């Protein structure tokens, strides 16, 4: 009735970017695909030069 | 500095594919001069 009567008396917000660093970008890109080429062409010569050996001592 | 990986790895398995060409090719060498 008085005396302190003088003065006054949820779900989902999805943040994202949270406490990670920062980033950085560049466009000097992708030599790359050139050697799954590279690598699987060598591989290759390798195995002709296998049967070069036993094609030359089946003489 | 991931990508710098990326590279160097496709970087030293191109070094042992190579490296495998040459030390396998020398030894046909190895047969012709026995056969010579």
């Amino acid at each position: 009735a008085a005396a302190a009567m003088t003065a006054t008396r949820m779900p989902s917000s999805g943040s994202s970017p949270s406490v990670p660093s920062s980033i950085i970008a560049e466009e000097k890109l992708l030599a790359l695909l050139a050697e799954l080429e590279a690598l699987s062409r060598q591989l290759a010569a390798l195995t002709q030069q296998v049967s070069e050996l036993r094609e030359q001592q089946q003489q | 500095a991931e990508e710098k990986l990326l590279a160097l790895l496709a970087e030293l398995e191109a070094l042992s594919r190579q490296l495998a060409a040459l030390t396998q090719q020398v030894s046909e060498l190895r047969e012709q001069q026995q056969q010579q």
